[PDB]
């Protein structure tokens, strides 16, 4: 067929890592052979300590050549992609050479000549280390052999290291889904939020495809030559594949208490530093090798992987639970917003009835049901799901709910930026308990149904109700002002005046609280009234203001939220989910994208008019949209798929919504199917007539 | 012009009143030498070598010849090291695929090319203050995607490492004889000594070692199962 | 049958009462395993690592991950040397091209091309 050099090359180093892989895995069966082969098997050779360490010097001597050989790769194209960074960061995005730019792209658009002498003036500028202001010349994606070889090294390395396994708080340590393994965070007050954590000041910047340094903040690294000559220690910086090939070179009892331990370089060697080191190879590596390298046991590229693989992952998961149980239940639904929120609540009720407790509830279909009003699918229960949100998100009174068994202020506020919204406790009564019960019901419905529920919500709201551990940075997502007033208080305490500061100040452990959470002065301690703060206790001040403007306030509601995501989805999918994740995945995007529409489009026709008019309007409607602003944006897409919010990628539309044409006439508005979100536009011959019907359907409401 | 750059250096070079002159020159030296080999080798890989009228030397390349001469104790490690540049990612097997392309057969098409590739702005500073298509955007530029095989592109760069060792070969030849044609023919020449020339020569087998090791266990191997080939044909039906 | 051959081995390396067995017994285990190693790499590159139903081992492999287990000390030393020598070109950049095949999802695809070679 093709005759490749580079399929045979990864054939091999598949065959490599196949190998590797039972290497590791012999390996690490030694600590336990007494008992998980010469007890059960009954042929088996007797194993002592010494010929166990034997054997781990031969493997470590036999596997070092094919070790300083990735070392090599990896180094030098780690270091090319950290200059392509650093002079995208430093250079003018203006230029056709920048990295950040339309011409790089490598997919809409030299000679092959032009090309090759690009190449070799690279390697020989890069030799002595002359490749300055000149993006390097690398193809990432036919290193899929180092990809390989690398996975099952890394392999090895962590199945022997898992046979051997401010004020310092937890609190205020990055976590998980913060920090970068093998890398330092950044200091939570040294750096301000604007590039600390720039997701808090920006949030319109989680997407699909999102790089978590552009999100959380750039990580920094303690290599290079200070306090360390080892060879790995030292940052890799030189592009070549001659010096990083030299470094790597150039430097040269009972059997159950094996205790294997790693030492290729001459230094303990830790996954971590590893993944640490070859960040940005890692991550171009998921992004490319993931059909083929990402499917091997023990992957990294798939326990490091973004958002794509957990998505897919998630709703493949969702998809197999839905369709396990046949119990189909569905519910009846009216505009009138009292009447809507009583019913809602009345009916989820009933589908709560007729089971005790224990296993959660699985649903199949819904089925939502209109009076006075036709239609039915898919299409009715995400327009149920838009106005069950929308109602539940207006900033006004709310109906009572007596009729639960048979508490007035609006349950969702605005903390900090507009859009993002958390719980507001009231008199705790068993009707608001219920009510947010519902409403964690009905999003993990959402959830299972593959709909947009489109309940935005707080980020730390998220990880409670994932059951995650709050820290400090996730306050950042509250309000970025007061955050930023703490993180300045925090650092005028190291200052020699903190004491005069703080005295003047006159803070004392009260807190005050508006009326969005009930108001007056609560103590963050008992007898804290008459506790001053002083720079002696700053830290455990901002620890415990920080954490009680948006933890303590509100246990009942987001605790009852708890159950109410967990009595509908069991607890084995919510693990390997951040809060990111779930936001991209119920929210959907925070804005309508032009390019994100354009990906999934498809057109029709039947008006039966020539192909150049046809395009014509088509080059009129997408214009149209480019010129068209973003409550226009969500307006239309309403009309479009009955809600106003994209699904997360491709897959999660269920029809892949298309337009079609119908006839011309100027006295037709446009109409829409949300049952299979099919948009049917009329021919219009003039622009201004398309544009203003056009504006009038997506006005309709 | 060049007779004039070399003449400097050389002065330079030679000079041992003033502190520090000598090692601040070797550096200049090796830095242009490097330039030098550069240009050098992207004309002679654009290039095909026609047998046809024996020319044997365009004009520009009889002046980086005429470089390399003149400054030949540093010329040939320069030349070594962009030799060794060439030649590591074809022995490391991490070549970058590329499309064929077409030899130039004249001297005023072999100019272009060079010059697009040459004749380049720096990236200017930032005013004021397969699944390739799955790669991230800021590293669109590191992932690409008439042929576009590896095969070709170590070939290619096998060709440029075997035009700059031929060059290595030929400036070790002239050594014996340097001071009647190099050293009083061009007006400016380095004075070369004997413990010089040997201690071009071991630096000169200390880099080509590792190439030879390779090439050495490759030809050895594949002689080898030619060899049982042979063997087996005539032992068998 | 796997057992009894895996037992036969086992048996003669561990003696010493009669001279020069040891020896014998290393070499015949030697060859057996780098059979035993072949197969196996051939089948597991045949196949696919499907991650549903979590499978992760048919018949043959476990059979040869079975021989590996007994004879553990040589079996990682025979597979290191089988590893460096599939690596050994890519490494060099002397590969011979092949064309793109598709993997089994299944076992008895595995068996027909195992079968051919």
């Amino acid at each position: 067929n093709a005759s490749s050099y580079l399929t045979s090359a990864s054939s091999l180093a598949r065959a490599y890592s196949i190998v590797i892989r039972q290497i590791s895995d012999l390996m690490g069966l030694i600590p336990k052979y007494n008992h998980l082969v010469y007890s059960q098997i009954p042929a088996a050779v007797k194993l002592t300590y010494q010929d166990a360490v034997n054997l781990q010097n031969y493997v470590e001597e036999k596997l070092i050549p094919t070790w300083n050989w990735m070392v090599s790769i990896m180094d030098s194209t780690e270091a090319q992609l950290r200059y392509g960074s650093a002079l995208a960061s430093a250079g003018d995005p203006g230029h056709p050479n920048h990295p950040l730019h339309a011409s790089q792209n490598s997919a809409r658009r030299m000679s092959a000549r032009g090309d090759f002498l690009n190449y070799a003036l690279s390697l020989m500028r890069s030799h002595n280390d002359e490749h300055s202001d000149v993006l390097p010349v690398l193809d990432v994606c036919s290193l899929k052999h180092v990809a390989y070889v690398f996975q099952a090294l890394i392999y090895w390395i962590k199945a022997m290291n898992q046979q051997t396994t401010g004020q310092n708080h937890p609190f205020f340590r990055r976590s998980d889904s913060m920090t970068f393994l093998g890398c330092i965070p950044p200091n939570p007050f040294e750096v301000p939020l604007a590039e600390a954590i720039p997701l808090a000041d920006q949030p319109h910047l989680l997407q699909p495809n999102a790089r978590k340094e552009d999100l959380f903040g750039r990580p920094s690294q303690g290599l290079y030559s200070s306090s360390a000559s080892s060879g790995k220690c030292l940052m890799e910086v030189t592009v070549d594949r001659n010096c990083l090939e030299v470094l790597p070179t150039k430097m040269s009892p009972p059997l159950t208490s094996f205790r294997p331990q790693c030492s290729f370089m001459g230094m303990v060697i830790s996954h971590d530093m590893l993944l640490g080191r070859w960040r940005l190879s890692l991550e171009l590596f998921g992004r490319v090798f993931m059909e083929d390298v990402g499917a091997e046991p023990g992957s990294i590229l798939t326990e490091l992987g973004g958002f794509e693989v957990k998505e897919s992952k998630f709703r493949r998961e969702m998809e197999k639970l839905r369709n396990q149980q046949s119990r189909d239940l569905s519910l009846e639904v009216d505009r009138d917003r009292d009447l809507l929120i009583q019913q809602t609540m009345r009916q989820l009720n009933n589908h709560f009835g007729r089971r005790c407790a224990t296993t959660p509830m699985a649903v199949h279909r819904v089925k939502v049901t209109f009076k006075d009003e036709p239609g039915e699918g898919s299409g009715v229960a995400r327009s149920f799901y838009t106005a069950i949100a929308q109602a539940f998100l207006s900033n006004e009174k709310l109906p009572n709910l007596e009729c639960i068994q048979n508490d007035n202020a609006p349950l969702f506020y605005q903390p900090g930026k507009r859009g993002f919204y958390t719980p507001r406790p009231g008199k705790n009564t068993e009707a608001r308990l219920n009510c947010f019960r519902n409403i964690g019901r009905i999003l993990g419905l959402c959830l299972l149904q593959n709909e947009l529920c489109p309940i935005t919500l707080n980020r730390h709201v998220i990880k409670v109700l994932l059951g995650r551990k709050v820290n400090w940075h996730d306050f950042a997502f509250f309000d970025p002002v007061m955050y930023e007033s703490l993180r300045q208080l925090i650092l005028a305490s190291q200052s020699s005046d903190a004491d005069a500061v703080f005295s003047a100040m006159d803070l004392a452990f009260a807190i005050d609280l508006c009326k969005e959470e009930g108001g007056g002065q609560v103590e963050l301690i008992p007898n804290g009234v008459n506790i001053p703060v002083t720079p002696q206790n700053v830290y455990e001040y901002v620890r415990k203001y920080a954490e009680h403007r948006m933890l303590v306030v509100a246990e009942q509601p987001l605790h009852a939220m708890r159950k109410g995501l967990l009595d509908v989805l069991p607890k084995n999918s919510l693990e390997d989910l951040t809060a990111e994740d779930f936001r991209l995945l119920v929210n959907g995007c925070g804005e309508v994208n032009v390019q994100m529409l354009i990906s999934f489009t498809s057109f029709n026709d039947e008006s039966g008019e020539n192909a150049e008019k046809l395009l014509q309007f088509k080059r009129w409607f997408w214009s149209i949209v480019e010129k068209m602003s973003m409550t226009e944006r969500q307006d239309l897409v309403y009309f479009w798929t009955s809600s106003p919010s994209l699904p997360a990628s491709e897959e999660g539309f269920q029809p892949m919504p298309s337009i079609t044409i119908r006839p011309p006439d100027d006295q037709h508005l446009p109409t829409a199917n949300t049952c299979i979100s099919r948009l049917y536009v009329p021919l219009y011959s003039s622009k201004q007539i398309l544009k203003q019907k056009l504006l009038l359907a997506i006005k309709t409401k | 012009l060049l007779d004039t750059l070399l003449g400097t250096l050389v002065k330079e070079l030679q000079n041992k009143y003033t502190p520090g002159r000598r090692e601040e020159a070797i550096a200049v030296t090796m830095r242009f030498l490097r330039s030098v080999a550069r240009v050098f080798v992207i004309l002679s890989v654009e290039m095909a070598s026609s047998k046809k009228k024996n020319n044997f030397i365009p004009q520009p390349i009889g002046k980086c010849k005429r470089v390399f001469q003149a400054l030949l104790p540093y010329a040939v490690e320069e030349l070594c090291n962009v030799a060794e540049s060439l030649i590591v990612p074809v022995r490391m097997g991490i070549a970058r695929p590329t499309a064929p392309f077409t030899l130039a057969s004249t001297s005023i098409d072999a100019m272009q090319g060079s010059e697009e590739l040459f004749s380049v702005e720096p990236l200017p500073p930032r005013p004021s203050s397969n699944g390739a298509a799955q790669a991230p955007r800021s590293m669109q530029w590191a992932v690409r995607n008439n042929a576009s095989s590896y095969l070709t592109s170590a070939s290619s760069l096998a060709r440029a490492y075997s035009i700059v060792i031929r060059q290595i070969s030929d400036l070790m030849g002239l050594i014996p004889k340097y001071n009647h044609l190099v050293y009083s023919q061009i007006p400016a020449a380095v004075k070369l000594t004997y413990q010089d020339a040997v201690n071009l020569q071991n630096y000169v087998e200390e880099k080509l070692i590792p190439t030879w090791n390779w090439m050495v266990s490759i030809m050895d191997s594949t002689e080898a199962q030619l060899r049982y080939g042979s063997a087996l044909a005539s032992a068998g039906d």
